[PDB]
RNA sequence: GCAGAGGUUCUAGCUACACCCUCUAUAAAAAACUAAGGACCACACGAG
DNA sequence: CTCTGAATCTCTTCCTCGTGTGGTCAGGACG
DNA sequence: CGTCGAAGAGATTCAGAG
């Protein structure tokens, strides 16, 4: 119909072009005569007429007369929606400059002269001249003038020449120029100039100078002469409110512009002295301004009230302006609300609906139907009937709602699963019924929560809502595979309190036949839930492809258990229902249903399990008493003797022996162990002290407590909330994050003191303070993250890449985090994964990883497995679909369309609600030591020494699989050595974290290079090992003298030869850091692992993650080696430390300032490679990603990631962290241009740069070298392909200016710019058709 | 309990209005938007945009096509997008549409 | 009526597809004239097209060759 | 409204997207066809 | 002395649906 | 009877030494 959009500065003819009329009299309307005036901001002949076909003289009132203007009154006859489209102009009698072109934070009027904004802001206010046309003179053409010196300006020079004032300088300044004349002067004192800050200046402007001169733009244009005005209709206007027609809109704005410019040209007519003259025009150029945007300058123009009254720019932008209000969120007709109910009877493809409601709802339809019916003859009596609510009605309604899905929409949408679909079921009442199993979903309650009902018009948007939104149908989470519709909180106390057993009830050891059996000797009350009997079981087993083995073994199981086996399908074993069937063993008995059986055999089974948890979990009668929270007796000792306690530490520090903060630890650890130790008695005496007879004498069994049965059972609440109400509640933080001295020693059941509820009431408010934070918080970065994909769409079906990122399990020490068989699960290998046997390729290089392999991978115990994702990608605009592997949805693999840029948005920013906003090392288990890329060294008490920081310590036993990874110091010692098994419970490293150990490479003597004592080394004397020790002064605290030199130490043999690193032919070097206690003295033998100096010694939060999407530099970033190289000095740290690192193949024009503050932990005898890190510290993405390529950043700003939503328990798949990384490193930067037309310096998509090299290529020409760029989500969203993609993102007046500046044309392609437009959007069912639409092109 | 069929529009054309007292449609807010984008709904999505919500020839298309008997769709295309493109334009910036 | 249509996805693939192909059959339903090949009961027409393409009486081939033969019967009357 | 005119009714009813009927100078015999003017700001409330 | 980085000043954005009350120009003669 | 706080990026300011 239409092709994509473009925008472009308004040429002032092209004003003229639009408008129908022209405007010169202020006054909207005559407040007598309601018809509007002929030259009034509201006019008939200009904006055609008032009603339908009707002049404003009534000569014509027919369709007969259309077409045809009016003479009498003037106005053409037409029909009144052209009162929305006709437009009008102002004549202004100055010209005036726009305001967005002027303000705006590059300010591009000023950057196309290149003069200051402060002199174009004094000569657009009428307060400085500026020369014009100066001639032979020594006043320049951007010279600035002031009025006196103008004035002695004019008596010195008698030429005609003169400067000019107002937006008429500006605009003939900018009429004057040439822009295609400054282009090449530009370029050549570029290529002149010595400095790269001016040359990065002179490279903005001349972008600016050819973007210009290519699009049909007048830089003229940037001053507007005639000014166009909205359409009348478009003015919000008021209703009939009595006769007040008031409201605070554009009209004043428009009003005030019209009075300032009628007074200017009576002025000029009327030949005013320039004193005035100069003070209307000013006036003038504040109303313009203020018109266009009130608030760009100091003063806000406001009207009555005392409010800052709206202006244009200020309907575009923002919460409230069209691009967030009425284009994206538009209201929708045939919709609904109620409150909610617990509906448990309707299936869960079912839900309630009021007839109330629905017959409201389905108006059309009924409509419809009456007619097909011969009900009614026309719509009139349709709607009588329908009004009188007869009985014919409801049966008509009965078949409009046979199979028409309804939406059931939750206000807070976060992820995909907020909005479902479902099939209505009638009901009476006033509320909306809700199937209990989806209650989590929504992450809906039942206290008077409320929500939407939407309903599907169309036949293709009931076959949508059909075949993709049914609740059946999205069974799994597509943020992780595990299910969504876990029984939640009545039928898991149900199933609990069903599979569980008491050592003596009635019936046990009898002989049952069967489950069909065991229910009627259940019923009959012959036999209790609970007792241990052998029954006989079919289980039906799948072993035979395609085929249900039936095999019957007399079982041993209780009652209870044997009546849940007939709601379980057959293909299910056996091992499943006889444990005691918490939560989470009903989630993962939903998942191998699901996984071994299909969809179809699990709907049921799902729908099934609720109503036997409920019918048993109604027979249970599970009530809570004050009896079930016991008070363990143990505690009242507990508390004697910890108070005990903390006064002997309290007169330890009345005599003086401890320090205050000392005692403080002291008090508060010691309070941190009596509340664990009343914990555990309760504990104890909760589960365990059940106990009775097994027919014999007294026998031991877990607990019956109702309170206890909550809690393991997992249907509601955990350990921590039962230690706040039977044992003591424990320690409390004060308001600003400091933990009390006295914790509070009382629970909930016994009472609660007026003091130990005053400290308790801080963190109840900080809280639920904290919710009003970080759902704000969730939203904006949700909603960043959302527009920063926003365009990924599955198109390609095979990249055929070859390269893929590493995965390997995650361990920090303790018990492996993630297996290798999680991560890699759902994804697609790049090489081909070899048996541990060589040469034996256990899997080819292309299969997906199902769970049928991932148990083959188990048994071979392979830790690196390469797998292809979206950052190694090659489809230009969209990712393939076997480089983003499984759907996570439906367990195959992902449809060639499928929306994913906007799934991991959402996955993502969902889990942002429950996020929280804020020596020696012993072995885990038995194995052997492996150390990788080690340099040992046996010290001289024979323990293993590390050289290098970078080698850690790892245990690997027989499977190869590393247990655990320990961060370990720079030259320690360690207990264990390299290459040996070692015993679990002992340390395999031993230090003092306090004293830093400085180890040398090799053996021999010391030799202090470049070293004198008391000019880099003081000796201070040490009072504790009786010797002076030689101490290093500090770089900033020693002299300058000793500042030239460079204090080290060199390795040397007993006659005085200097011994060479093994390789290189330079000698070691140890550089001794300042501040170092050297035991040993100069000239004496260096054991190979003894320390030489005994130097004396992550925000989980939802900012970190924020932090770590927006790509921000950290605070201390560690430097990094660029290129391989061997550490050199240039300077002596004069005003900050030189280093200069150069390649032994080729010479180096690359030198690194280093501040003097920071720690080299590398040495100038020492070679480093390229990525390796020179200065300790946190790192940097951007420095990541331009050192050791694009899949490094990823492997941190993933790792990072997971590491903070671990905590937090919340699992996210890896892939939907990769796609926004995707996103974000979208932008590329060329560093030669080759044969391509790009210039050097811009910065161009990598798409395109891509496609363009690959073309070139194809041809004997080469293409052009590029160099990647990282970008944060809200810097990469703004600088998008599209302009009107990111103008309703943020910062709408700069994109809109950059945009129309530039003649930036537009291309839709995207999912927003589809959105906006109100046409198939590319996402969905879509595609197809909009693939077809471009075959067709 | 509130819900609407049809009724009456506001000056942008955006016909619910505003649930209140007076006749309103819930709004299909931002998020929404996005909660059908992640399915592969577009269909829905696009009647819940131009059809529902405003397009002068699309409700008084379709309601005329639903108690007919066929359950068609005609896009048309947003007053919402021809107000923008208004202020827009009266900013002394041409947006405009190729073809 | 089905609530599951895991049946139909594995006949047609996309699970798109699916409701591009189902839609055609269901307009045919309700404007055009003919009939279903599936013996109708009581279900209204947008899930009788769900019901043919899990028998396998229509795909997105079937149809448009039967469209096709609709183009030649009309031509046969053009003469 | 075949064009002009009038129109049962089931507000108003050759355009709002409209539509149909009978009749020959002007209204009166008849059934089938549609859905309307509502801005901004403060305070309080609920839920996620 | 001229960038070198280093302060220093300026513009931006800070969730998402409802349920309700109340208050409100512009600009008063003028012939 | 009309009619006259926060917090972060970025663009100015601005600086220090060899
Ligand atoms: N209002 C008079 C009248 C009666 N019947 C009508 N039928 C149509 N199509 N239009 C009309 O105006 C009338
Ligand atoms: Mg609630």
């Amino acid at each position: 119909e239409f092709d994509a959009i473009k925008i472009a500065l308004a040429s002032p003819d092209m004003i003229r072009s639009w408008s129908f009329g022209e405007v010169k009299k202020p006054e909207t309307i005559n407040y007598r005569t309601f018809k509007p005036e002929r030259d009034g901001l509201f006019c008939a002949r200009i904006f055609g007429p008032v009603k339908d076909y009707e002049c404003l003289c009534g000569k014509y009132k027919r369709l007969k007369h259309r077409g045809v203007i009016c003479e009498k009154c003037g106005v053409e006859v037409t029909q009144t929606k052209v009162r929305r489209e006709r437009m009008g102009h102002i004549e202004l009698a100055s010209p005036t400059a726009h305001i967005w072109f002027l303000k705006s934070l590059p300010s591009r009027i000023g950057l196309l002269l290149d003069m200051p904004l402060r002199d174009i802001e004094r000569v657009l206010y009428f307060e400085s001249y500026v020369v014009i046309e100066g001639g032979m003179t020594n006043l320049e053409r951007q010279q600035i003038l002031t009025e006196e010196q103008y004035l002695d300006a004019l008596e010195e020079f008698g030429d005609e020449f003169d400067a000019k004032m107002g937006a008429e300088a500006i605009q003939a300044l900018l009429k004057s120029m040439d822009l295609e004349q400054e282009c090449e002067q530009l370029r050549e004192e570029l290529n002149e100039t010595n400095s790269e800050t001016k040359r990065k200046k002179l490279t903005k402007r001349i972008k600016l100078l050819e973007a210009f001169v290519q699009s049909g733009n007048k830089p003229e244009w940037m001053i507007l002469t005639v000014l166009p005005v909205l359409p009348p209709d478009l003015r919000p206007l008021v209703p009939l409110d009595g006769g007040r027609f008031a409201t605070s809109d554009l009209n004043d704005l428009y009003r005030r512009v019209i009075n300032r410019n009628n007074r200017l040209k009576r002025l000029l007519d009327l030949a005013a002295p320039d004193i005035i003259v100069r003070n209307e025009k000013r006036m003038l150029q504040e109303a313009v301004d203020a018109l266009l945007d009130n608030g760009r300058r100091g003063r806000a123009i406001t009207g009555s009230n005392k409010r800052p009254l709206k202006s244009l720019a200020d309907m575009i932008k923002g919460k409230q302006g069209r691009f967030r209000q009425n284009l994206l969120g538009k209201r929708v007709d045939y919709s609904g609300r109620s409150v909610i109910t617990v509906g448990p009877y309707l299936r869960l493809h079912q839900c309630g609906l009021p007839k109330k409601m629905a017959l409201e709802l389905f108006k059309p339809f009924i409509y419809g139907k009456l007619e097909l019916r011969g009900l009614a003859t026309t719509i009139k009596a349709a709607k009588k009937m329908v009004e009188r609510e007869e009985a014919v009605v409801w049966d008509i309604l009965d078949e409009v709602i046979r199979e028409h899905p309804v939406l059931l929409n939750r206000a807070p949408t976060l992820h995909r699963l907020g909005i479902q679909a479902f099939e209505p079921v009638l009901i009476e009442g006033k509320a909306i019924q809700l199937h209990p199993l989806v209650c989590a979903a929504y992450n809906a309650d039942f206290d008077g929560d409320q929500m939407a009902v939407h309903v599907p018009l169309t036949l293709e948007a009931q076959l949508e809502a059909r075949a993709l939104m049914m609740s059946t149908n999205n069974i799994l989470s597509p943020a992780n595979g595990e299910p969504i519709i876990v029984p939640s909180q009545d039928v898991v106390l149900g199933l609990y309190y069903m599979t569980r057993d008491c050592v003596n009830a009635k019936g046990e050891g009898m002989v049952l036949t069967g489950p069909k059996e065991a229910e009627r000797l259940y019923r009959s009350g012959l036999a209790s839930l609970h007792a241990r009997v052998k029954v006989r079981i079919t289980e039906y087993e799948k072993d035979a492809n395609g085929e249900l083995v039936a095999k019957t073994s007399l079982k041993d199981t209780t009652v209870g258990r044997a009546i849940l086996w007939m709601i379980v399908p057959k293909g299910l074993p056996y091992s499943i229902v006889n444990q005691a069937l918490g939560k989470k063993a009903i989630s993962k008995m939903l998942n191998t249903c699901y996984r071994i059986l299909g969809l179809k055999p699990t709907v049921i089974f799902a729908d099934q399990i609720m109503y036997t948890g409920f019918a048993y979990a109604a027979r249970s009668g599970a009530s809570v008493g004050i009896d079930d929270m016991v008070i363990p007796e143990k505690k009242h000792e507990i508390i004697s003797e910890a108070e005990a306690e903390v006064a002997e530490i309290q007169e330890q520090f009345q005599s003086g022996l401890v320090t205050a903060g000392e005692r403080y630890n002291k008090v508060i650890d010691i309070w941190a162990a009596a509340n664990d130790r009343v914990s555990k008695a309760m504990m104890d005496n909760l589960q365990t002290e059940t106990v009775i007879n097994r027919d014999g004498q007294e026998e031991k069994q877990v607990s019956f407590n109702s309170i206890y049965m909550m809690a393991d059972s997992g249907a509601r609440g955990s350990a921590a909330q039962i230690r706040q109400l039977a044992g003591m509640r424990g320690l409390m933080a004060k308001p600003d994050g400091s933990i009390i001295e006295t914790p509070i020693t009382a629970n909930f059941r016994e009472g609660l003191n007026v003091l130990q509820y005053f400290i308790s009431t801080h963190g109840a408010r900080k809280g639920l303070a904290d919710t009003a934070l970080k759902t704000a918080n969730s939203g904006y970065l949700t909603r960043r993250l959302v527009d920063v994909a926003q365009d990924l769409v599955v198109t390609e079906d095979d990249c055929g890449t070859h390269e893929g990122i590493m995965m390997t399990p995650v361990i920090e020490g303790g018990d492996v985090k993630e297996p290798l068989r999680d991560r890699v699960l759902g994804r697609v290998t790049a090489e081909d994964v070899l048996k541990p046997g060589t040469a034996d390729i256990l899997v080819p290089r292309n299969t997906l990883l199902h769970e049928q392999w991932c148990d083959l991978l188990e048994e071979n115990s392979v830790d690196a497995v390469k797998v292809r994702s979206v950052v190694s990608c090659d489809t230009d605009f969209g990712v393939c679909a076997h480089c983003y592997g499984r759907d996570l949805a439906r367990g195959h693999i992902i449809n060639k369309g499928e929306a994913i840029g906007v799934i991991a948005a959402q996955s993502i920013g969902e889990p942002g609600t429950q996020l929280t906003m804020r020596s020696s090392i012993q072995v885990k288990n038995k194995g052997s030591i492996k150390l990788s890329n080690v340099k040992s060294v046996v010290n001289s008490s024979g323990k293993l020494v590390i050289t290098s920081r970078n080698t850690e310590l790892k245990l690997i036993d027989e499977f190869g699989r590393t247990k655990e990874s320990y961060k370990v110091p720079y030259g320690a010692v360690l207990a264990k050595g390299d290459g040996e098994q070692v015993a679990g419970g002992e340390t395999v490293a031993n230090w003092d974290p306090h004293t830093m150990p400085v180890i040398t490479e090799v053996s021999g003597f010391v030799r202090f290079t470049d070293m004198i004592d008391g000019q880099t080394i003081t000796r201070q004397t040490d009072e504790l090992t009786g010797l002076s020790s030689l101490v290093v002064l500090d770089s900033a605290e020693r002299t300058a003298g000793g500042k030239d030199l460079r204090p080290a130490l060199k390795i040397v043999d007993a006659q005085g030869n200097d011994v060479l690193i093994p390789g290189t032919d330079m000698p070691a070097q140890y550089f001794l850091p300042g501040k170092a206690i050297v035991q040993l003295e100069d000239g004496v033998q260096i054991s190979s692992g003894d320390t030489l100096a005994r130097i004396p010694q992550i925000t989980g939060g939802l900012p970190r993650v924020a932090d770590l999407f927006e790509a921000r530099r950290p605070k201390e970033p560690a430097i990094l080696a660029e290129i391989s190289g061997i550490v050199s000095f240039g300077k002596e740290t004069k005003g900050k430390r030189r280093l200069v690192i150069t390649p032994v193949d080729g010479s180096d024009p690359y030198e690194e300032m280093i501040p003097k503050w920071r720690q080299l932990n590398v040495f100038e005898g020492e070679r480093v490679e390229r990525g390796d890190v020179i200065s300790d510290g946190p790192e940097a993405p951007h420095d990541i990603l331009r050192l050791r390529g694009v899949h490094a950043v990823t492997r941190y700003i993933v790792n990072e990631v997971q590491d903070v939503y671990r905590l937090q328990g919340v699992k996210i798949n890896d892939k939907h962290i990769e796609v926004i990384v995707r996103q974000m490193l979208r932008k590329a930067t060329i560093v030669n241009a080759g044969s391509s037309d790009f210039l050097e310096g811009e910065q161009v998509e990598y798409s395109r740069v891509k496609i363009a090299n690959r073309e070139l290529e194809a041809n004997g020409k080469v293409g052009a070298t590029y160099s990647r760029d990282l970008l944060g989500i809200t810097k990469a969203s703004l600088a998008t392909e599209s302009f009107i993609s990111a103008a309703s993102f943020q910062e709408t007046t700069r994109v809109l200016t950059e945009a129309a500046v530039a003649g930036k044309r537009d291309e839709l392609r995207g999912l927003k710019e589809n959105v906006i437009v109100g046409r198939l959007i590319p996402a969905g069912t879509g595609y197809a058709y909009h693939q077809d639409r471009m075959r067709r092109r | 309990m509130h819900a609407r069929s049809t009724g009456s529009y506001s000056l942008v054309t955006q016909q619910p209005l505003g649930g209140k007292a007076q006749f309103g449609g819930q709004r299909f807010g931002e998020m929404e938007v996005w909660a059908l984008e992640a399915y592969g709904a577009a269909y829905t999505l696009q009647e819940m945009l131009t059809v529902k919500s405003d397009d002068v020839n699309g409700r008084t298309k379709m309601y005329k096509n639903i108690v007919d008997g066929n359950h068609q769709m005609e896009p048309g295309m947003p007053e919402s997008f021809n107000v923008l493109l208004k202020e827009i334009r009266s900013l002394g910036i041409n947006i405009e549409l190729e073809d | 009526a089905r609530v599951t249509v895991q049946d139909a996805v594995e006949k047609i693939g996309n699970r798109f597809d699916l409701v591009l192909v189902a839609a055609r059959r269901a307009r045919q339903m309700q404007v055009g004239g003919k009939d279903p090949l599936v013996p109708e009961e009581n279900d209204k027409t947008t899930v009788i097209a769900l019901r043919e393409i899990e028998e396998g009486l229509i795909n997105n081939q079937i149809l448009d060759v039967r469209e096709r033969q609709e183009q030649q019967e009309q031509e046969a009357a053009e003469l």
